[PDB]
């Protein structure tokens, strides 16, 4: 029964802060 | 008694806008502020940095202190009230040039990468995020006014005027219109560069004021007003 | 005389004599939850899972005409006052079912409550355009005047199970389906005269 | 023959609607012999299999559910069969949120005194419910006993009467799961799986004090879970960490019949 | 420190300093 | 009291071919998502699944996805049509070199 | 055998004291699985004396006695597979107990003790504890797994499900509790049990194997205690408090009503009716998260703006193109 | 009159800048930064991220130039990173462009005090609690702790005592620089506060509290 609808339910699966310095290069 | 909202998760306000008008926000314009570019490389004309140039120039060096500005932003950006979006900044330079920030933005904290990003925002008219996703800086057409939310309350920094309750003021004031508060970054001028728009002036304490210590009083006076917190 | 189907995410509106769809109405984005007809015809509106309510223009699918935004919660139930134009009920999950008007998008013009459950059944006397009959899974049906203040039932009639439909058969007579069993009322007598229970799954519409 | 009767017996039969009343029997019989008390658990199987081919119906369904919902439940093995009917039934659409509330009470009781491996099962299968059902969120909060810092001194003093005047509603012997009134009660017991000893298990009971960001959860990953598994999977742990001590130290590891670790047991 | 190594294991700092959120991921999975 | 619809609830996010697709988007632009995947040959693909085209990315069935995965994975099966399926630098120095010689003229 | 192998003495000396120390934890269990009622002094010099060895050969042996104390686990777990009970042994019981000892029991996550942790819940429920003997050893593991958490004070929801067990098979049905799943109807307390002499709560690891009433007594007597301690401690602490003793009221009720003599259950449900009565049963509030900030974007730009090749190449071009014209012409 | 740490028994506000990263290098002694001395901080072997003694000069800043400070109700208190602890005399002017701020700290630092012809910056002997008024209040800011309103605060709070904030100029760290002298950390805002933003934010609290304008 698991493996039908675990083949089923497969389909149905899928910010700065404070002082934070902007990312350097 | 009611029912919930359907997703309780935290959902960042919305980031205001100059199209938007009806909003209630606090406006604040950085008016007078020194921001001029000269090649040597273009660069932000310090008011230390280049004392010759600017003599060559014929400008007072006095009024050549874009550091004034940078320290307002930096209080200002910083403020709960912009993280909190309720707070859009404007910018005047003496020139005559109205610049945007997009609340959004994170200006770098060291004055000298802030100058980097100044003279790019006077050639290229505009500044982009790292992802490409929304302008964070942008030059705009003059006057004010227009970018101003069409029912609003103007006023000026002024050290003679009566000292008012930046509280008292904004509790006793309604609540569609909105404010603007009109600071002076230069270091030493008369208080008459917003004099034709704002309609009164008020003074917040009896000892002088620095602009990033008095924008940082007020949008604290706002947001306890407010309850933002 | 064309029925509308609500189906999915559209709404299809089919022919009487040729059985077919003629309009298809397919810019509601989560499940469509009504298609009622004003009297005249030349309205429908319909309710959305976001929970807002639109209008449209029969027969003109493209122009939204009237967009509101009832609640956050569904909006399962959405019909046009019979006896005026003008003034629409929408009912949600938020178990408050507001009356919008026509003209005022921004605000209802009354906002009946007091349901503890979910109300999925609207229905409007004739002859008693004030009165408003509501229907929730409380197993409760409330009567509502609007030449009243309102947002207080007038009084509660006891289903004692999930109310799924409410019609009034007649100005007098309500009729009222739920679970098992549908049972018709009378609110001069405010009993009902009447109940047949020969079906067996819960009675729907 | 319960257990095969929905697979490998109905397909195969010419008229299998002939099985009901041994179904309905079989879903509706109660015994001295506690060993005949899991017949309604796997007898549920077969009778929605017939329920679903030909539209067929059984009375009282949800109330007759409600009632096989106990803690033998909890410790049968074929919990994992029940739940993943329980799915089924619960999806529906005409389900008001009494009653959806009482199946939620009633569970998170349950998981007080409850195996982790139901345990685990039973934390995805909640949120799954609470996620279908916006309007019960009263039960794992509700707004109006939350303090702000603004809030005025005489709402400070409404709040705390409110806080003193409070009773638990719900009804645990009521056998109707709509007039038991746990929607207006809350889920306590889930708060106390937050402390529970399995560090796994109890990041599980973390996520109700976390955003509801994710949409659902498999059941499949969840339900067929034994302590063995549990065993298998610590063994099998993608991270291996450096073992600790204890710089505390015990003179005798047993009572007596200097410090003793075991107070109350002796050789 | 003992002591403080203690109460940071108490609160699920694990010593390979990283944490036991670290160690639920893909363990339902498989 | 019991209802299940057989077609199945509407799906805000879905998984097909190891990419998150939005149930919400129509299916030939929830799936244009899929890298390799265009317009054209999403609109190919639901097409040759008797998929109508006006559905949202939510609603699919189960049968109707797996068909989907089946068309992608096995287009030439189905018969899907195969049609559908440093010396700039030297140029540089060159022009450099042209030009010294042109300002040698001068 | 220490001495003669210190690490010092010779190279690879560590790794023979480290199998050293597996052997002696096996060899500590081992003793206790050998029968020692005669010589129960003899042995308990010899058994404490061995176990502190161990704890000397674990703090610079730790690897090797984990992966010997994990082995254990294992080899009991498949025991009890084709065992049960029978499985189970004193020495099954002291090995939890060493570990103990012997490492950090309150921890989140740790590579034996979580192991060990839920070994013991295992045998605190499918167990049946359908004898006197069976129950005295879960008695006994009630203690270790409640002293694991002496810090952590975690929630257990198996010694919830073996007290009820365990405090109604003493009783019996009395026809009021049919949640709790009992084993053994044949267990009930006499009646004449007085309740009032002095009996010692202390179980004895070796009177296990030799396993009447005063045994039962005894037995119950300490079960209790462990109750008592975990409500003031544990329970207490849970904001599901009141849901968890409720059933054990109960059942306390039931003792106070049956054995009025019987003091030790008014003693809890007194303490247990002062608990409830301090703690503030509210509604909990978990959902209030904290506001979310506006987005926050870094700016892009150049260090030294300026005011791939091929297209330099063109450039270059328009310049040596625009030149020639102008001397042409 | 200037607010001395000789005087305990006026209130006044205290500031404590804790975890200032204020260092002089020699390659002649100049104050370290993150810019500027890059690889000269990667040969010290100390992470250039902690290395921002602008955070620390910007506080001054808003704390010097507050009104209280005009009201001569607060002193200054700054914890280097290095473990060096500067009295800073509420009657000081710091410069406000970055550079001429960093050429007073190595003379600070190395000639140990300022002087005018008071010690305007004097560095101090640790602890930090000598020096501190004897009836004081502590706290530090932390995100972790509840949101208080810094004006209720200092309203419920006795008058004789005085009430003492460790900011932490450091970019990012472990809010337990000053646990063992504070007896309780309070959150400011919900939100994310720089050490700037939020000194001044406590300053309008005391200001709006005691009613100094």
């Amino acid at each position: 029964d698991k493996k039908a609808r675990r083949r089923t339910l497969r389909f149905y699966t899928s910010r700065f802060k404070g002082d934070d310095d902007i990312p350097y290069k | 008694q009611k029912a919930l909202p359907a997703s309780l998760v935290p959902q960042a306000p919305p980031v205001l806008t100059s199209k938007d008008k009806i909003t209630k926000r606090m406006i604040v314009v950085l008016a007078m502020a020194s921001l001029e570019t000269h090649k040597i490389k273009y660069v932000l004309l310090n008011c230390d940095d280049h004392q010759g140039l600017l003599k060559k120039m014929g400008r007072d060096i006095s009024e050549a202190r874009p550091d004034i500005t940078h320290q307002c932003l930096l209080t200002l950006l910083d403020s709960p009230i912009n993280k909190a979006g309720k707070l859009q900044v404007y910018i005047q330079t003496s020139r005559g040039i109205l610049i945007e920030v997009n609340p959004t933005v994170r200006i770098p904290r060291t004055f000298k990468r802030f100058s980097g990003l100044m003279v790019q925002l006077l050639h290229k008219l505009s500044i982009r995020s790292v992802n490409s996703e929304e302008k964070l800086l942008k030059v705009i057409k003059n006057p004010i006014t227009d970018h101003l939310p069409t029912k609003c309350r103007k006023v000026t920094l002024s050290f003679d005027a009566p000292v008012i309750r930046v509280q008292d003021y904004i509790e006793k004031l309604d609540d569609d219109e909105s404010i603007c508060v009109f600071v002076g970054a230069m270091a030493r001028g008369k208080d008459n560069f917003a004099d034709e728009y704002v309609d009164e002036k008020v003074g917040l304490s009896n000892y002088p004021l620095s602009a990033s210590v008095a924008c940082s009083k007020f949008c604290h006076g706002a947001e306890d007003a407010w309850n933002i917190l | 005389h064309d029925f509308a189907v609500t189906s999915s995410t559209r709404v299809q509106i089919f022919s009487s004599r040729t059985r077919q769809v003629i309009k298809t109405f397919s810019r509601f984005k989560d499940v469509v939850y009504s298609a009622s007809f004003r009297s005249d015809g030349k309205l429908l509106c319909a309710g959305d899972a976001t929970g807002l309510v639109s209008v449209y223009d029969s027969y003109n699918p493209r122009t939204i005409l009237l967009s509101i935004n009832a609640s956050t919660h569904p909006t399962h139930v959405t019909k046009f006052h019979t006896q005026d134009n003008k003034i629409l009920a929408t009912a949600s999950d938020d178990r408050v079912t507001r009356l919008w008007d026509i003209s005022n998008a921004y605000e209802p013009q009354l906002e009946l409550t007091g349901a503890t459950d979910y109300v999925r059944t609207l229905s409007f006397i004739p002859a008693a355009p004030h009165l408003v009959a509501t229907g929730s899974y409380d197993g409760l049906i409330r009567l509502y005047d609007t030449r009243s203040s309102g947002s207080t039932p007038i009084y509660s009639l006891n289903h004692d199970q999930p109310v799924e439909n409410v019609i009034a058969v007649s100005p007098t007579q309500i009729v009222s389906c739920g679970g098992n069993n549908f049972k018709v009322w009378d609110l001069t007598s405010n009993k009902k005269l009447y109940e047949r229970g020969n079906f067996n799954k819960a009675v729907t519409c | 023959i319960l257990l095969i009767l929905h697979k490998r017996i109905i397909p195969h039969f010419h008229t299998p609607t002939k099985l009901m009343d041994f179904l309905t029997d079989s879903y509706n019989l109660q015994s001295s012999n506690k060993n005949a008390g899991v017949v309604p658990i796997l007898a549920l199987n077969g009778l929605f299999e017939l329920m679903k081919r030909f539209n067929l119906e059984y009375p009282n369904f949800y109330m007759k559910l409600y009632q096989i919902i106990n803690p033998d439940l909890m410790h049968v093995k074929y919990r994992a069969r029940f739940f993943r009917l329980m799915d089924v039934f619960l999806s529906s659409t005409h389900l008001s949120a009494h009653l959806v509330a009482s199946f939620i009470k009633k569970l998170a009781r349950l998981t007080l005194e409850s195996p982790p491996s139901a345990i685990v099962t039973v934390i995805p299968f909640i949120y799954n419910l609470i996620r279908k059902h916006p309007n019960c969120m009263i039960m794992l909060h509700n707004p109006a006993f939350i303090s702000n810092p603004f809030q005025t001194p005489d709402q400070v003093a409404n709040l705390k009467t409110l806080k003193e005047n409070y009773v638990d509603p719900f009804d645990v012997h009521e056998s109707d799961p709509e007039l038991t009134h746990a929607l207006d009660s809350s889920l306590w017991e889930l708060a106390s799986l937050m402390e529970h000893y399995h560090p796994n298990v109890a990041t599980l009971a973390k996520i109700f004090a976390q955003p509801f960001k994710k949409l659902s959860y498999n059941m499949e990953d969840f339900l067929d879970w034994n302590y063995d598994s549990l065993l298998n999977a610590e063994s099998s742990r993608k991270l291996k960490t450096l073992p600790t001590l204890e710089f505390e130290a015990f003179t005798n590891v047993f009572d007596n019949e200097g410090n003793v670790y075991l107070p109350g047991v002796a050789w | 420190e003992l002591e403080q190594q203690r109460l940071d294991r108490m609160n699920g700092m694990i010593e390979l300093e990283r944490g036991v959120e670290d160690l639920d991921d893909g363990f339902w999975e498989n | 009291s019991l209802v299940v619809q057989e077609q199945g609830s509407f799906q805000h996010i879905l998984r097909l071919l190891n990419t998150n697709v939005d149930g919400n988007i129509k299916i030939v632009y929830a799936l244009t998502t899929i890298k390799g995947v265009g317009r054209r040959y999403s609109n190919l693909v639901c097409k040759k699944a008797d998929v109508d085209l006006h559905k949202r990315a939510g609603e699919l069935t189960q049968e109707e996805l797996e068909r989907i995965v089946q068309i992608m994975q096995n287009p030439t099966h189905y018969k899907i049509p195969a049609w559908f399926l440093t010396l700039a630098n030297n140029v540089e120095s060159k022009l450099r070199d042209d030009l010294e010689r042109l300002k040698k003229i001068r | 055998i220490i001495k003669a192998y210190q690490p010092k003495l010779a190279e690879g000396n560590k790794e023979k004291l480290g199998k050293f120390t597996a052997v002696l934890l096996r060899h500590i269990i081992f003793l206790s699985n050998q029968n020692y009622l005669k010589n129960v002094q003899s042995f308990k010099r010899t058994q404490n004396a061995l176990i502190s060895i161990l704890k000397s050969l674990s703090e610079k042996y730790n690897r090797e006695l984990s992966e010997e104390c994990r082995d254990y686990i294992n080899e009991m777990q498949a025991r009890y597979k084709k065992n049960h009970f029978d499985a189970l042994s004193n020495g099954d019981l002291v090995f939890f107990s060493i570990i103990g000892i012997l490492f950090s029991t309150s921890d989140q996550y740790h590579l034996v003790i979580t192991p060990a942790l839920i070994l013991m819940s295992q045998f605190l429920e499918q167990i049946k504890f359908n004898s006197l003997k069976r129950i005295a050893f879960g008695a006994v593991l009630v203690r270790i797994v409640s002293q694991y958490q002496r810090i952590s004070k975690r929630y257990i929801p198996e010694v919830v499900y073996f007290f009820q067990k365990i405090l109604l098979t003493f009783i019996v049905k009395p026809l009021d509790f049919e949640n709790i799943r009992l084993d053994s109807y044949e267990l009930g307390l006499p009646l004449d049990v007085d309740f009032t002499k002095k009996r010692s709560t202390i179980i004895p690891l070796h009177t296990l194997s030799t396993m009447p009433v005063d045994q039962c007594v005894s037995v119950l007597l300490n079960v209790m205690e462990s109750l008592d301690a975990t409500i003031s401690t544990v329970w207490k602490s849970l904001p599901a408090f009141n849901e968890i003793i409720l059933p054990i009221q109960q059942l306390l009720s039931a003792y106070t009503s049956k054995y009025s003599d019987f003091e030790k259950p008014r003693n809890i449900l007194n303490k247990v009716e002062k608990l409830t009565k301090f703690t503030e049963h509210i509604p909990l509030a978990l959902q209030n998260h904290k506001p979310v900030s506006i987005p926050t974007h870094a700016p892009k730009y150049e260090e030294n703006f300026n005011p791939k090749m091929k297209a330099q190449l063109k450039k270059e071009r328009k310049f040596t193109m625009k030149e020639i014209r102008k001397d042409a012409k």
